């Protein structure tokens, strides 16, 4: 019964331009644990998607400091600090608190000559 | 060692309980084995969650309990479902930490009287 | 290197079974779970569910539960997704994924 | 120390139990103090019995239980009546021996789960 | 200071009246040991009436002694009491307080009716 | 309700003569404890009674080795090993297993100018 909503289906930025990507939530994803149960993903096109941040603030291995995930407890944002062309793709948030798990809508991040 | 703290008694009507074992240790970026045992003897492992905290390792039960769970920096919450009145005993939260060394475990917890009723 | 690798592409017409393999390599297999994820072609990602590699038990997402079959040969480190009485809707790429959603498969495109 | 052995779970419908704590130690002509506690904490004494094992010393409960008892060379059997379902937890048998020295207690028991139903 | 139980004096009481008979405990701890009361009719032998729990207070009575006989303690003054009520000629006997494993007994306290 | 029974209301010995005094029982007075729950008592006349043996076999303080308590767990005997004139009196057995406790009948041990 839990519904993630990226409200920015596509977002054009140019390089160097820092951009931040939102994803809101029905319920709070905070837990007694102290952790907050949200992933962020990047599906570069063709490629299988790729974990970026986990437990909101925490960023996975082989990922640039550029990326950072900041979060209320129902609203969350994914700051990208200075946009390299490689960073372009669709970005998916996804909650992992209760079943069933629920992916966001995507937000395509297009790069602008 | 690292000290564990569990609520001293749970009393269950659902047949269904959740039981966080608060540690004094951030299991962050640590390879470990978290465990839970029934018994005064402490000789039945109800649930094992085992692996690198970095990736989110699954909880399971050889002993035959319906058992999920969720790991967090210094709590470890076991979720037992479908428990039986006849399964009221003490349960003990217990943690081994493999890597990075040096390798250590839990100083033994007071346990919890899970009291399943109805 | 931890790495998942899935069965190859599928051209299957309506009213047929299909199993899709996902073979896991480089890590202790049963220590981590295993989720499956649909991706309709122009649409995005949808969580199907996961199986406990140790216990066996699968949990299925709402829409999917029924006609879908997760299952494991654990000694050979591999996970299976089977889809039955298949219907055009079910044309997607299909990703096995584990290790905390950190490692994803190459994907597996059904029609 | 003195090692205690108790049955690992007693289960009760009488609302009454008989719970013997077998020691490895002969309490014959010793001045001692045997106790039993409720709690994972072990922080409620349910009976004391104490005195010389010579003149059969009286069990009792400050903590508020109906509680007799009978002592024997190596055994201490408590008898609890009128127990509630509210009061199913773990119970820990425990001796201190005062005389003749040297003075010693017991290495902590596993406990019994008394389960009252 | 040997252990030593010590009891009220002789009684000459006529029917249908109260009496308490005292037993004062000395030399030994006291609330650690139980306290029996024992009737002995004159040419007959010994009969166990019951005991009081010196810590808890709770008395148990032998069945024949059920009603009209009552035991009680001034616990800080180390003294116990039998009290017999609505007295009947039946009740003439010497009456023994005793404790410490029935190892220490009183003087005896001779009631007549 | 246990009924104790000394089957020997009076028994005349002469001194040196060893004697042994029986006291049988309804139930068995043995216990999981391993102990067996009999007191034996001697009320010399005028005197209050005095504990002599407790838990069948064991004899209390200030009591002669003459006195011995032997027992099958429902039948029991008090051997008195060589009768000193002092030891004359009534002897009472008394069970202490279940409430109510119960005394024996007594056995008067009479002593006789041979
Ligand atoms: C979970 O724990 C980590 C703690 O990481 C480090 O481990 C210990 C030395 C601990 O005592 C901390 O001081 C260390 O930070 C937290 O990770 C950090 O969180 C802060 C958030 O402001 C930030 O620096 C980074 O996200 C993390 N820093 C590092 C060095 O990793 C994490 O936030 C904890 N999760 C909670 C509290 O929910
Ligand atoms: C309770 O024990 C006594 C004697 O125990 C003694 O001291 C202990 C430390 C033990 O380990 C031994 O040293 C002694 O046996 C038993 O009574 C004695 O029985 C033995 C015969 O084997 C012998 O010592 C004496 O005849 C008895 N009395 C004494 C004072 O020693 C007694 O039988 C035991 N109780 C029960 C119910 O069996
Ligand atoms: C676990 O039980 C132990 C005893 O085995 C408890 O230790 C006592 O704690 C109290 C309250 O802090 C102190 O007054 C005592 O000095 C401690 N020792 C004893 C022997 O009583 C401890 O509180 C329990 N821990 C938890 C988390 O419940
Ligand atoms: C008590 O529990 C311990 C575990 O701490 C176990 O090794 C032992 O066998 C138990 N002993 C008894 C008598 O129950
Ligand atoms: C767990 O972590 C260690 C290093 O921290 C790593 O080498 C290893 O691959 C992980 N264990 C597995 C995957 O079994
Ligand atoms: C339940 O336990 C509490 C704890 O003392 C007690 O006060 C209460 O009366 C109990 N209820 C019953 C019905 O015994
Ligand atoms: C307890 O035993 C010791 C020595 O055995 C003695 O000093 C003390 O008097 C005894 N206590 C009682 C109440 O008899
Ligand atoms: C105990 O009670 C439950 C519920 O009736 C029953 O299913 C179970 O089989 C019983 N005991 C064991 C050991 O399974």
């Amino acid at each position: 019964d839990i519904v993630m909503t990226q409200a920015a289906p596509s977002v054009p930025v140019t390089p160097g331009e820092s951009v931040s990507i939102s994803c809101r939530s029905t319920k709070s994803l905070l837990h007694s644990n102290g952790n907050t149960y949200l992933y962020w993903f990047l599906q570069r096109p063709g490629q299988s998607p790729q974990r970026l941040i986990y437990y909101m603030s925490n960023l996975a291995s082989g990922v640039p400091d550029r990326f950072s995930g900041r979060g209320s407890g129902t609203d969350f944002t994914l700051r990208i600090s200075r946009v390299e062309a490689e960073d372009a793709g669709v970005y998916y948030c996804m909650q992992s608190l209760e079943y069933p798990y629920t992916f966001g809508g995507g937000t395509k991040l297009e790069i602008k000559r | 060692k690292i000290l564990v703290k569990q609520l001293p008694r749970l009393v269950v009507y659902n047949n269904e309980v959740n039981l966080s074992c608060k540690y004094t240790y951030n299991l962050f970026s640590k390879e470990f084995r978290a465990s839970l045992y029934k018994g005064v003897d402490s000789a039945v492992e109800v649930c094992v969650v085992n692996g690198n905290y970095s990736h989110q390792p699954q909880f399971y039960s050889s002993t035959g309990f319906d058992c999920d769970g969720k790991l967090g920096n210094e709590t470890v919450t076991f979720y037992l479902r479908n428990l039986f009145v006849n399964q009221t005993d003490i349960y003990f939260c217990k943690i081994e930490v493999m890597y990075p060394p040096p390798y250590i475990g839990n100083e033994k917890s007071n346990g919890t009287i899970i009291h399943v009723k109805s | 290197q931890i790495q998942l690798v899935q069965s190859g592409p599928e051209l299957k017409k309506p009213g047929e079974t299909v199993k899709i393999s996902c073979k896991a390599s480089g890590y202790t297999f049963t220590n981590y779970g295993m989720t499956w994820v649909k991706q309709a072609p122009r649409k995005g990602l949808k969580w199907m569910g996961w199986i406990n590699t140790y216990t066996g038990r699968p949990t299925y997402a709402d829409d999917f539960k029924g006609r879908f079959a997760f299952s494991l040969e654990t000694s050979a480190s591999t996970a299976y997704l089977q889809i039955n009485n298949l219907k055009h809707e079910d044309t997607a790429t299909y990703f096995c994924a584990s290790l905390g959603e950190d490692f994803w498969g190459q994907g597996t495109t059904l029609t």
